[PDB]
């Protein structure tokens, strides 16, 4: 789990090999590419109460509003099973409704 | 009998530079040992969570 | 001299120094994604969020207590400065 100790970037697993007087190793490593842009918010709040994603964040392409893990790219509709409630929603700041 | 006096001059000097020249390999292995700690927790620490 | 020498380091201090600050512009503009691929623009809020949700406490506290935590890192790095 420690980053950029063996490899670079997340790593997977290896292979050892053999050598004259040392070792050498193969590292397998995992590297995220092909990037794209979204409109985000902390939170939102729905019939005066807050909602939170239980893993991952709200990202929304203009129109819609999603939530999607951190690593990768797949959406899904907001639904009361992967959101959990906390209070009312007076002190966030970054509030919006839908 | 000057090459006599110069050959006790150079094995003092011979000695107390060679003494020199140890104490530094030891020193710089020390150092290099910390700046490898130092590089360790430098790529662990900032760039991620520990 | 008088037969020793002192030679000059390969990096200056302003090189040192702009390498500083690059690493913490990254670390504070893109949190940790720049040291695996291409750095990731992601705002200051939704980062220490994830730092509290690395540590086990859940992100409502940190979005629900901003303002003191605000408060609080900037006493603290004021008291480090003077105390220094
Ligand atoms: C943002 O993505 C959503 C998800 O696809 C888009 O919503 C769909 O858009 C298509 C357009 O052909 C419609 O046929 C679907 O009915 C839409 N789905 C829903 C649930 O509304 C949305 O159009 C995208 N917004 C932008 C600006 O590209
Ligand atoms: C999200 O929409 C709701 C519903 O309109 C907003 O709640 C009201 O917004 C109006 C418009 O300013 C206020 O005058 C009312 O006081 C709000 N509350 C109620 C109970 O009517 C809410 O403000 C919207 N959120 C944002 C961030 O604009």
């Amino acid at each position: 789990k420690r980053v950029d100790f063996c490899g670079k970037g997340y790593h997977l697993m290896s292979f050892p090999q053999s050598a004259p007087h040392g070792v050498v190793f193969l590292h397998v490593t995992y590297v995220p590419a092909q990037e794209k842009n979204f409109t985000t918010a902390p939170a939102i709040c729905h019939d005066g109460k807050a909602h939170f994603p239980r893993e991952g964040v709200f990202v929304s392409n203009g129109t819609h509003w999603f939530v999607t893990q951190r690593n990768f790219y797949e959406p899904q509709i907001i639904t009361t099973d992967n959101t959990f409630v906390s209070g009312n929603c007076d002190v966030v700041i970054g509030i919006v409704n839908n | 009998e000057a090459e006599v006096q110069i050959d006790r001059l150079i094995t003092g000097r011979l000695q107390s530079l060679q003494t020199y020249v140890t104490q530094q390999l030891i020193r710089a292995a020390e150092i290099r040992a910390s700046a490898n700690l130092a590089a360790t927790k430098m790529s662990e620490c900032v760039l991620g969570q520990s | 001299f008088n037969g020793l020498t002192v030679l000059p380091p390969l990096l200056t201090d302003e090189m040192i120094a702009q390498y500083t600050s690059a690493l913490l512009a990254g670390t504070i503009t893109s949190g940790w994604t720049f040291g695996a691929g291409a750095a990731l623009q992601i705002p200051f809020a939704m980062q220490m969020a994830y730092r509290f949700n690395g540590i086990g406490v859940t992100q409502n506290v940190l979005y629900e207590n901003q303002k003191l935590i605000a408060n609080q890192f900037n006493s603290a790095i004021g008291k480090i400065q003077d105390s220094l």
